[PDB]
């Protein structure tokens, strides 16, 4: 019945102090266990970053120890990271986490994208259906995401009802510097008009929701 | 500090056959002789990690009993009797004996199956990213093995290079194929200069390459 959750900063600018949160449900920071903070880069393997006990003390790795430090709020059970003087090296999936012996309760992650860059929200393009995807059995229809930054972004099918059949594929850089993906989704071709399909995407850190319905 | 070697880095396994991950610290990580901290967690692509095993042998609560973790001293080693493609991803040990404490590198777990030849579709630029200047061709080649894939894209029979850029899921959880998407990006005005635009996909489960295309 244990949460841990990490709320920050999508977007942190370089040289300046990324601050991270971890909220826990169902289980008193106080009452024991240490409670940790891990990073992912990109692509790559995982790095400890320290960890703050039940009774507040507190060690870190060699590696990031003199840059950061580990603190909680015990009245609102949070506990926080905070990286000093970030950099690009500094881009990572931030994890939350608390060890028994083991980590066996994680967050779910939160992606840090160190740049000087400002936010930019996507725009969503239909991917229509056309004559040859109509004619046999089943036909594919999606949307394209196109030119944000940071990542990431969230595609869904009416608001969840589809799910069978979705590829939401990785995002790619552009030349422009700035991301864009697809969300495809196969469906039935007799549905066509008689079910409509809206593809649901959110972009957090431009505050961009958009709910585009694809027809042809 | 404590370096967690792991063993093979891509383990290619077909389904239903057995697979085993080593993993060797380049010291000691046993405590006192009383305890051994190494776990082995599982990560599925997006996902945060999934706890497997702890304290070497000792399966955490939830996990299928076909895990198993076993091993002592420097040279230990996960097991799976039988593979099954929701295990697909990417497993990793940890040290929480000395600080720094460490995981491994990671090892991807790949499934192997049976070829599958994709589904092929085009779908040409949306009226309303036209006006707003780009145009960008979308061809989807969904459900398929293996990764392998050559898509070449011909406008009025003419090869494209350097216009165009493709993205791959990761293997299905329950499928084990792949999906790709490959897109061709021009401006609105090199867009009209031309009117056939063609994807040509060459593929394993394919005995003659299949070409999607349309005019305007």
């Amino acid at each position: 019945q244990v949460q841990l959750q990490e709320s920050g900063p999508g977007l942190v600018k370089p040289s300046q102090t990324l601050s991270l949160t971890c909220t826990v449900s169902g289980y008193s920071i106080t009452s024991d266990y240490a409670w940790n903070w891990i990073r992912q880069h990109p692509g790559k393997g995982l790095e400890w970053i320290g960890y703050i006990r039940y009774s507040g003390h507190t060690g870190y790795n060699p590696s990031l120890k003199s840059r950061v430090t580990i603190s909680r709020d015990t009245s609102k059970n949070q506990f926080s990271l905070k990286l000093s003087s970030v950099t690009a090296a500094d881009t990572a999936v931030y994890y939350c986490a608390r060890w028994v012996d083991y980590f066996d309760y994680w967050g779910q992650g939160t992606l840090v994208t160190v740049s000087s860059a400002s936010t930019k929200g996507p725009s969503v393009f239909p991917l229509a259906p056309s004559s040859k995807s109509t004619s046999g059995g089943t036909a594919a229809l999606g949307c394209l995401v196109k030119d944000y930054f940071p990542e990431p972004v969230t595609v869904s099918w009416n608001s969840g009802a589809l799910t069978s059949g979705v590829h939401t594929f990785p995002a790619v850089l552009q030349s422009s510097g700035l991301y864009s993906l697809s969300s495809v989704v196969t469906v039935p071709s007799s549905s066509l008009g008689t079910q409509t399909y809206i593809c649901n995407v959110n972009h957090k850190p431009s505050n961009t929701k958009v709910d585009k319905k694809v027809e042809p | 500090d404590v370096v967690m070697t792991q063993s093979p880095l891509s383990l290619p396994v077909t389904l239903g056959q057995p697979a085993s991950i080593s993993c060797r610290s380049s010291q000691s990580i046993v405590y006192n002789n009383r305890y051994t901290y190494l776990e082995w967690f599982q990560q599925r692509p997006g996902q945060s990690p999934r706890l497997l095993i702890y304290g070497v042998s000792n399966r955490f609560s939830g996990v299928p009993d076909r895990f198993s973790g076993s091993g002592s001293g420097t040279d230990f080693t996960l097991k799976i009797s039988r593979v099954e493609a929701e295990d697909v991803g990417v497993y990793y040990c940890y040290q929480g004996t000395h600080a720094p404490y460490t995981f491994g590198q990671g090892t991807k777990l790949e499934i192997k199956r049976t070829v599958a030849a994709p589904s092929v579709f085009i779908f040409p630029p949306s009226d309303e990213q036209l006006k707003s200047g780009t145009a960008s061709v979308v061809c989807l080649l969904n459900n398929f093995y293996p990764r392998e894939a050559k898509v070449q894209w011909k406008v009025d029979n003419a090869l494209q290079s350097g216009n165009s850029q493709e993205s791959v899921t990761e293997q299905d959880s329950k499928d084990s194929t792949y999906s790709l998407s490959s897109t061709l990006t021009l401006s609105k005005a090199d867009y009209e200069k031309h009117k056939v635009y063609a994807c040509e996909v060459t593929h394993q489960g394919l005995s003659s390459p299949v070409t999607k295309s349309f005019n305007r």
